[PDB]
């Protein structure tokens, strides 16, 4: 769900 | 004056940025005097994303294991170590155009500057705010991370923010430079998400009043309101609940303009309730919230 | 999608403070010339229709101070050139960068570097406006700031701010010194013909949101260049031409919509409203920026 | 009404 950049 | 959004000129920032990999993977890093700040996500693979250990993937690192460039030139990593969320890596030469700064952690509805950079080089800057619920609604794209938030006082440059992440509603989450993460978030990809957020009411506020010593009054009524009844009324709609330290905060503005902060609550109160009927403030047809006090009476005339 | 300025280390290198008699504001430095507003040379009551040929006349070398951080920088020659004058200092400057002088066209954007004694304080993104103007952000001692745009790792100075009109917008020069505009440099009556929506940058950044993602405005159909122009005309839109919508040619190519089928959309967008919508998170038709700005964020442009 | 800056 969260994208580590 | 007029009125525009502007960030800190990002000069003293640029002249640290360099680039940082390990493995396959290459982000942005800051570098002042003998160190290289970074996401210690740089460390993971593909397959370390979800649930990665980092102390047992950065114990199987070595120095030479991370290659950081200045530009085309390499700068050999003669140190490591990780705190909280990022890696301090110390370089065998340091660099001259590291600005007199220091590392703050900001308090969500403050501003700053945003240097996004890809591959160490300098992108674009834009000026935002933390936003109550401690995410950044920035504009990063893959590659950005190393990124830092900041302000500028004088000649000291105030590191605020790092980048690590996009959360699934499309907003950003960080760090400030000590590693600590802004808000309930770790740095993996596992289902996050932001928790509910607030229009800053102190801003819009500090905006009212950037309208008015602009020449603009046509929002200001004359009403007034007790601080309790406007956050009864503000709360409805979404809106950071005022407190008395926040009326504070707006005394020089009120003395500025001879409108009392209650009588602006009744205005701001007034124009919740009625929309702006197609009229603008400051060019604007929506209540802005990016614009802290103290950046109002910085851009308009005493 | 935020409206993103150009990192502006390269410009702050090239910033002074420029002060004759009483009269200080910034310079630009580059090589060995400064370049600033003529009406540095101007006093207290010297301003409503000043004579610049004869107040120069009457200065020398040493009217002229130019500090740069706490040094000061030797003038060695001065002449004007239009509105602004061309300092020769014994010095090139150490931090000049690629350059070049452009005149920017209406419509088009530019960074701002607000800067005050020399020491910018801020930058922001501006358009130059149909009416020749920009909707910028200046205070007192902000003239001899600079806009400008950078391609490739070359600055493009274009603008050098020298006045405020009376309904609180900006006018200023290219770095010839010519205004934009038909503005002059007098504390004169003198005023901002209206003003349009920049169509171009309109339907530019309708693209970017269908870029980003954000496409459900579009639709089904198309429609003629002058059937937009009748409706878009009404919501005072800047006419659309053929040449531009050549230039919104790679843009359109990435996404493979028709200008004119933009323009179809936007068209409904006009006469129907957003219907509380919202496109890239904004409520209303953003129009600075341009066809260029929209490539260079999407795509993750450096320096 | 202009004003030089």
């Amino acid at each position: 769900x969260a994208v580590l950049x | 004056s007029g009125f525009r959004k502007m960030a800190f000129p990002s000069g003293k920032v640029e002249g640290c940025m360099v680039q940082v990999t390990c493995g396959t993977t290459t982000l942005n890093g800051l570098w002042l005097d003998d160190t290289v700040y970074c996401p210690r996500h740089v460390i993971c693979t593909a397959e370390d994303m979800l649930n990665p250990n980092y102390e047992d993937l950065l114990i199987r690192k070595s120095n030479h294991s991370f290659l950081v460039q200045a530009g085309n030139v390499q700068l050999r990593v003669i140190g490591h170590s990780m705190q909280n969320c990022l890696l301090r890596l110390k370089v065998d030469t340091s660099n001259p155009k590291t600005p007199k700064y220091k590392f703050v952690r900001i308090q969500p509805g403050q501003t700053f500057s945003v240097l996004a950079c890809y591959n160490g080089s300098p992108s674009g800057v834009y000026q935002c705010a933390m936003r109550p619920n401690h995410t950044i609604k920035g504009s990063f794209l893959n590659g950005s991370c190393g990124s830092v938030g900041f302000n500028i006082d004088y000649d000291c440059v105030s590191f605020c923010y790092m980048h690590h992440m996009e959360l699934p509603t499309g907003v950003h989450a960080g760090t400030d430079l000590e590693g600590k993460f802004y808000g309930p978030f770790v740095d993996r990809q596992t289902a996050q998400a932001a928790g509910t957020d607030t229009t800053i009411t102190l801003n819009v506020l500090a905006w009212l009043y950037a309208a008015v010593i602009n020449g603009d009054r046509w929002f200001l009524n004359r009403f007034t309101t007790t601080l309790n009844d406007f956050n009864l009324v503000a709360m409805k709609y979404n809106y950071e609940p005022l407190t008395q330290d926040h009326v504070d905060i707006l005394g020089p503005l009120s003395a500025q303009t001879g409108i009392a902060v209650l009588d602006m609550c009744a205005a701001l109160k007034e124009l919740l309730q009625n929309g702006m009927n197609g009229r603008t403030i400051l060019g604007s047809t929506i209540l802005e919230d990016e614009f802290t006090p103290f950046d109002v009476v910085r851009q308009c005339s005493g």
